[PDB]
Parts: structure tokens; C-alpha cells; sequence
């Protein structure tokens, strides 16, 4: 029955190409190896949109366990799953949906900038572990739940020249964007998640209290951000038309921000900021030269990152 | 809102009275997004220097507003995110309101997953 | 563990009211009895968004069975579910997610206008069955997959004065709208799904071939239409502000149409059309007077419906 | 597209030449939505009577275009769905393009679930 099931799913996909968009490249999508950093609400909905698109290789990276309030919001878990590790449970759930899925779960902890390193070697192994996973996949979806957690993955993906689709949620809004990648032939690079402010990511969790901020969101933002993130990926994977920023699947916006209170969606674009604590060339050069020796310093000393990127230079400038 | 408490004439006036007086400053009205969940202060009017970059202007906002460094924000200028490396003068020339002022909005950046 | 699980979910909901929107009415949402006509891609995603919002009573109405290509697109089914009845399987799946759910599945066939009645009495029972289900619930979500299938439910919901949220998918677009309800005190009624064209729904399936139209869609439309449909419902359930069409949750658009090729969303509004084959007062009067005797005639003779609604009068007018 | 093959001058001209000649007709340019999946015909230009309703105008479209009655459509006028019971004249007064013509778009209605 697996065979007939496989054919039935494949035919559904083939029909959109054969009868609707003959120029559609389904193969590129099918063979895309996807790395999902975060198996929470976004990770679960993104993975579901991805399998519907024919993607066969998805790897979840999450070190948490299914909590009691998770199931109603994280679409791959059930009540009976509570207490079990998320990453592996998520991969197993995708296979229950479609057995031919090459779904894997890795219970990996992403070293967070601004947090004290507790076990040098142990977190050095995490770093290399993360870089390797990023290197072996084609598209990296950054679906974590803190500003800090998005830093290391952003840098490593840029370093490994991988396309990154970053999705983040607010109570009533969401952001979906593709980070720019550096190109020698072109002097036009798109911004990343960190190009929009002037402070180095740092610890925003340890000191956090309900007073600082609540984490609850309207259910709808996760489903919307997830579907748009995947649709952005499938379009971006298509060959764009000669004289435009469009493909057979439509536009390939750099950044998308949506809001539920007024049911709106804005398409935006921003260039890579030279003093970005994540993609600044100075930060890239630092990594290329010292690798982990540089990262370990930025991780414990976010203010150092600002010195390296040049954010201190522009603040000191206004300081005078 | 600033516009919600001042007519075009009175607003188009202070704008010119500000340009004629300080041809080096930029009349900016910065207030927090409507549904955003972050700090704000009564100071909505700002006269920043044209050579100051968007990033530099952002520093003032979060500083003056007393926002912690652990939380990020982003600013809107006519439903658009301006380049961080752009000169406030350049931004003022492309998004200034007919009333003479450059209206800016800021909100907390999204971080949940 | 059920208790602690219940508390954890309830607290997540309470926090959005307590710390974000104190005016938010969570109770009205929790106690809303929801009827989902259709347990396909939309039915599955809508139900998931609904439980995340705290809704406890959801009833699926679908007469189909889980097909081989369904799981990857219909988020409540697994490969092992293939061949089993959808409605009941869907209710069972919601309980696996959150055991306190009052989820029920009814394998009911919705009589379709334009199709030959095969068993008078059997389909008369279906009609009364459908009307009863509609009558006992508060919000009716019309998530079926044909133009015809949306007719009877629309009429009965209007007759039973129930709020209807209609969602429909295209390959690259979607529609989400709340049908208007008739009010004696107000001479302003919103349009319904049938107020936008001038032809009576009829058989669009029996004669259908791949040449007529393919049914495949980009995965993203279902997730978006579903999340927006539920967010529209939760907002609409809130008390609107004195001098505006807004609530604590934001706007309450009449109609929403979205498109993936250019990542856009339009908020639209339309008044009830007097010659509508579904909500025209003449059609309502016909039902109020003859009940099933009138419906049975419209079901087998769509052109008769046009005579009753007045669509023939306006066409004949232009005919001259 | 009609605009994609005719400049404002040439388009603003035929509009007036149409009004001066038939002050009872309405210069309408009706073409299928870009990504819509339904029939279409080379006839994009229409001169409908002002008293004719949107619904009546819709009948022509589907008839002239040879669309089956089993499939429905909806029309856009400046990204808006006009009331079916509205007079084409009333619609022309609110959405006419500066070129004199009322641009309309039609597409297949969504029906899947
Ligand atoms: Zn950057
Ligand atoms: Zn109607």
C-alpha cells in the first residue's frame, strides 16, 4: 500500500505542473534537503507545508521535550506525547503521515550569545555539530524562539553559503524573510534578521519575567508565517524570469511582515548593513580567521561583537 | 497621535518654522506602533541632524525611550523598513509628509517560534 | 495528567487576556459550538486553529473516507488511516491532541443542487439532519469542495440565523467571508458567497473532466484561509467598539481574498443582492412557506431557483 | 493588456470620442485576471449602457466568453468587488481610470476545500 500511496501523492504534485504551471520545477523542491531549527509551533506547521509540497528530507533540531500546552499549538504532537523529546518525536510524526519521509530528529542545543558558556568542550561540540548539519542541508529554516538563538545559525549559514528562511512570531504579527548571501560578482546583498537594529543580540531569557514579556500569541500567526515561509521557499527555488524578480510561482520578496488586527501583509526589502552583528563583513572575516576562537568570545561578550562589527564606532560617533 | 491633535495648517507651519531656523535638522515624529508591546515616552518630536544615519537615530529612540539592549525594534517609514545605513536626510527626502514632518513608527521585533 | 494538561492550556489562553488584551472575551470563544461542514484540508487546519483558541465543541460533517493522497495535505490524518471514514476519524484525532475536546463526527451527505435526487426519503432525512446540526451549533464553517455543496448549508444557516464563515480555495488564491444575516431593525445586510455572480449553483462535478478543471492547489492557500477564517471568527465574537467596525481583536472584514503569487490580501465588502439564488428574500420566503417541498424543486431544477430569486427577470430584461 | 499596447493619449482620446458619440454607453475594458484559470476572448472593449447593472454586465461577460453555467466568476474593479445590483453608470463614476475607461477584471470563483 506504500507504493500506491506514493503514486497518489506524486500525481497530486505532477498535476499542478502538467495542467496548471508547466514551467514548474517540482524536482528541485523534492530533492531539497531541509534543516528546521526549532520543532515548536512554526517547526510543526512548516514541516507539514513542506511535505505537502513533496519535500522528502527534513531534519528537526530541537533540544526540548513536549510540554503539556504544546499539542494544541504544535501540530505534530499529541497528548500522549507529553514529556518525550520533540525533535525525534517530530520526525516520527512526519513518517506516520507519509512513511517514505526521510525525517530525522537531532536533540541539539544551539549555543546562545549572551549566555555564560557552561561546558567549553561540550558546547564546542554543539557548534561543530550545528555547522555540520547546516553544511549538509540546502535550505535552513530558522524557527527558534529567541533573538539570541538566531545569531549563531545566521552566521554559520552565511559562512556555509546556504539559503536561510527566517520566521518569527509576535502576538498579533509575524515576520518571514530570506537572509541575503554574499556574492563576489554582485555588490547587492540582502539584509538579515539582525540588519534592522543596532544592538548585539544577548541574553533576553535569563533575566526575563512576565513583566518583561509574555510569550503567548494568537494561533493564526504561526499558521500564516509557516505557509508563507514555505511558499517563499518554493518560489525562490524556481528560475526567475529574465527581466524581473519573479518566477513561475510568482514573487520572491526579501521580507514579509503580516498583521492580524487589520488582516494585512507588507512586502519589504532591506540591504545588508555593514555594521550588522551577524552579517557584517568584519564579522565574517573574524570567523574566517579565528573560527571558534572568535565565536566563543562573541558568545560570552556580546559587547565585543559590537566592537568587531563596528556598531560601537557608529554609537561612539553619535556619543560625541 | 500627533496628527490626531493638530491640523495640517498648524503642522505644516512648525515644519517650515523648523526648516527656516535649523536647515541642518530634520523634523521627525517618532511614536510606537499601535498594537506593539514596547515602551514609549511623551517625546514624539525630534529634530535630528541630516548626516545622522537611521541606525544612529534608532539608538536615540531606544536610549531616550529607556529600552533594554536585550530587546530589538524595527522602524517603519510609510510602511517600509528604511536601510539602517541610510542618512536621515535621504530618508526625509523620500518619505516626508506634505506637512513637513517625517513620520516614523517603531515596534518590538518578533522573536517567538 | 489530564487535569494538569487542561490547566496548562487554559493558562496559555488566560495570559493573552491578563497581560496583553484585558478586554478579550475568552469565554464566548470557549463556549462556541462549532459546526465544520467538510473534514478535508480546510476542515483539518480550521479545527487545529480552533482548539488552539480554546474552542471545546467541534462537530465534523463529511461523508468521505481518508484517501491515499489526503494525509500530506489534511493535517488530522495519518497513512494508517487510509480507507476509514473521515468525519469520525477527525473527531478522534482532535481528542488525541486534547482529550477534553467534545469532538464529534457525522458521516452525512449534503444534498447537492443540480444533482438528481436518488432517494427522496433518504435525502429528505439528510436535509432535516443537516438543518438540526446547524440549529444546535453557533458558528457554521462552510469548508466543502464544490459550488453546489455551499448552497443548501447557506440557506439553512440563514434560515436558522447562524453566523456562517465560508472559506474556499483556488490554486493560488483563497476566499474567506462571513455571510450576512437578516435583521429587522437594520436595512443593511452583508452579501453571501452567491451574491457575486448571476447563475444558480448546479452540477459542476458529474460532467467534470481534467479538461474542465484540476483540483490541486498550492499547499499554502489552505493554511492561510484556515487561520484567517478562525481569526475572523474570534474577532467577530468580540463586542465591537461604539463608533467603528473594530473589536479588541481588530477588524471584522466581511470578505477577505488572498493571493500567493504576489503575497497579497484584500479586505472587501458587498451587500446582499436581492436576486441572489441563496439569500434573496424571495428564496427565503419560498422556504418559509413550503420548506422541503420548495427545496426539493430547487435541488433538481436550478433554473427554477433562478425563476424564484428573480435572476431570470434581470436576464430576460437584458435579453430584450 | 489594453494599457500595455496603448499610451494614455491614444486611450484618453477614444474615451472622449466614445462619450461625445454615445453619452448613454460606458467604455469598459474587461479582461481575465492574470493568474485566473478560466476562458477569455479577444473582445476586451465593451460599450455597455449606463442603466445596465453589474449583474447584467456579468451575464454578457460569461455569455460572450462562452463560460458554462456550472462555473462562477467574480469581477474586480480597482481591487474591489462591485455590488451586483449596482448600475454600471454608478460604478463608472467611482472607478473610471483617468484615461476615460472603466477597467474590469474577472476570474473564476474559488470552490475547493
Ligand atoms: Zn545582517
Ligand atoms: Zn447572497
Amino acid at each position: 500500500m506504500l507504493k500506491i500511496a506514493d503514486q497518489s501523492v506524486d500525481l497530486n504534485l505532477k498535476l499542478m505542473k502538467w495542467r496548471i504551471l508547466p514551467d514548474l520545477n517540482l524536482d528541485i523542491i523534492k530533492n531539497t534537503k531541509v534543516l528546521l531549527l526549532g520543532a515548536g509551533t512554526l517547526g510543526c506547521y512548516v514541516s507539514r507545508a513542506l511535505i505537502a509540497w513533496g519535500v522528502r528530507k527534513i531534519t528537526f533540531v530541537d533540544n526540548g521535550t513536549v510540554s503539556y500546552s504544546n499539542p494544541v499549538r504544535q501540530a505534530l504532537y499529541n497528548f500522549e506525547d507529553c514529556g518525550k523529546p520533540k525533535a525525534e518525536l517530530a520526525a516520527a510524526s512526519l513518517k506516520r503521515i507519509f512513511p517514505l519521509m526521510d525525517a530525522t530528529g537531532v536533540k541539539l542545543s544551539i549555543p546562545m550569545i549572551g549566555h555564560k558558556l557552561v561546558n567549553e568542550e561540550a558546547q564546542h561540540k554543539d557548534f561543530d555539530r550545528l555547522r555540520a548539519l547546516i553544511k549538509e542541508h540546502d535550505i535552513i529554516f530558522l524557527l527558534v524562539d529567541s533573538r539570541e538563538s538566531r545569531w549563531l545559525p545566521s552566521l554559520l549559514s552565511n559562512i556555509e553559503n546556504k539559503t536561510v528562511i527566517n520566521a518569527a512570531l509576535g502576538f498579533d504579527s509575524y515576520l518571514v524573510m530570506r537572509h541575503g548571501n554574499r556574492d563576489e560578482q554582485s555588490s547587492k546583498q540582502l539584509g538579515c534578521y539582525f540588519c534592522h537594529d543596532v544592538v548585539a543580540p544577548t541574553d533576553s531569557l535569563t533575566d526575563r519575567t512576565l513583566d518583561q514579556m509574555c510569550t503567548v500569541t494568537r494561533p493564526g500567526v504561526a499558521m500564516m508565517a509557516s505557509s508563507l515561509a514555505v511558499e517563499l521557499m518554493t518560489s525562490l527555488l524556481q528560475t526567475k524570469y529574465s527581466g524581473s524578480e519573479t518566477t513561475v510561482l510568482g514573487d520572491i520578496p526579501h521580507q514579509i511582515r503580516g498583521f492580524l488586527h487589520n488582516f494585512s501583509i507588507l512586502k519589504l526589502e532591506t540591504p545588508a548593513y555593514e555594521h550588522c552583528p551577524a552579517c557584517s563583513p568584519k564579522v565574517i572575516e573574524a570567523f574566517t580567521d579565528l573560527g571558534w576562537e572568535f565565536v566563543k568570545k562573541a558568545l560570552e561578550h556580546p559587547l565585543y561583537l559590537e566592537e568587531i562589527s563596528g556598531l560601537s564606532v557608529i554609537k561612539q560617533e553619535v556619543e560625541r | 497621535t500627533f496628527k490626531s491633535e493638530y491640523p495640517f495648517e498648524k503642522r505644516k507651519a512648525e515644519s517650515e518654522r523648523i526648516a527656516d531656523r535649523f536647515p541642518n535638522r530634520i523634523p521627525v515624529i517618532c511614536e510606537k506602533a499601535e498594537k506593539s508591546d514596547i515602551p514609549e515616552i511623551d517625546k514624539r518630536k525630534y529634530l535630528v541632524p541630516a548626516d545622522l544615519t537611521v541606525g544612529q537615530f534608532v539608538y536615540v529612540i531606544r536610549k531616550r525611550i529607556m529600552l533594554p539592549p536585550e530587546k530589538a525594534i524595527f522602524i517603519f517609514v510609510n510602511d517600509t523598513l528604511p536601510p539602517t545605513a541610510a542618512l536621515m536626510s535621504a530618508i526625509y527626502q523620500e518619505h516626508k509628509d506634505k506637512d513637513g514632518f517625517l513620520y516614523v513608527t517603531y515596534s518590538g521585533e518578533n522573536t517567538f517560534g
